[PDB]
């Protein structure tokens, strides 16, 4: 891939970055509970086979 | 000798007496300064005027009657049809300022009158509907 940055083709002044990727872990990127699916089941009275 | 009523300020190739001020206020007591690389965020070099915009604008003058209610302005706008100052400012997507405000207003010891001077931070006015 291209790798030059800014300092390689403008001119550019000091900046500090404090600046972290720590939400971008896999670990943050994938720290949710997700539905995956919904069931179902019922209780009463069943006199039939589908029941 | 020296006065808290007498005083002198030189900003580029302009300069203001006066001989009767009351001191002078440094808002929330801190001089303006340039934008240190621990707090910077656009990366490309900067453009720094110095003397080309950092001097005295002098505004149209308003006329102070018995019956004004007063007057306002914002900054940078009342600075952006200034010289070099307004120059740079319009070329640019970002900037940042201090300034110093001068506010003249003499008479004579039979009138009375007086003005206050408010420097306000984000100062949003009402609509008119
Ligand atoms: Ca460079
Ligand atoms: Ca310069």
């Amino acid at each position: 891939s291209g790798q030059a940055v800014p300092s390689d083709v403008i001119e550019t002044r000091h900046v500090v970055n404090y600046k972290t990727r720590s939400e971008s872990t896999l670990e943050s990127f994938f720290g949710r509970s997700a539905c995956v699916t919904i069931l179902e089941v019922e209780n009463f009275n069943a006199t039939t086979d589908a029941d | 000798g020296y006065s808290d009523r007498v005083r002198q300020i030189t900003l580029g190739n302009s300069t203001i007496t006066t001989q009767e001020a009351a001191n002078a206020v440094v808002a929330y007591g801190e001089w303006p300064s340039y934008l240190d690389d621990k707090e910077a965020n656009p990366i490309d070099a900067p453009t720094e005027p110095d003397v080309s915009s950092n001097r005295f604008y002098t505004l149209d003058s308003v006329q102070w009657k018995s019956t004004s209610r007063g007057w306002w302005w914002k900054l940078p706008d009342a600075l952006k049809d200034m010289g070099m100052f307004g120059q740079n400012m319009y070329y640019h997507y970002l900037g940042r300022s201090g300034y110093t405000v001068h506010v003249q207003c003499n008479a004579s010891k039979f009138h009375q009158g007086a003005l206050g001077v408010f420097a306000i931070p984000e100062y949003v006015m009402a609509c008119n509907t």
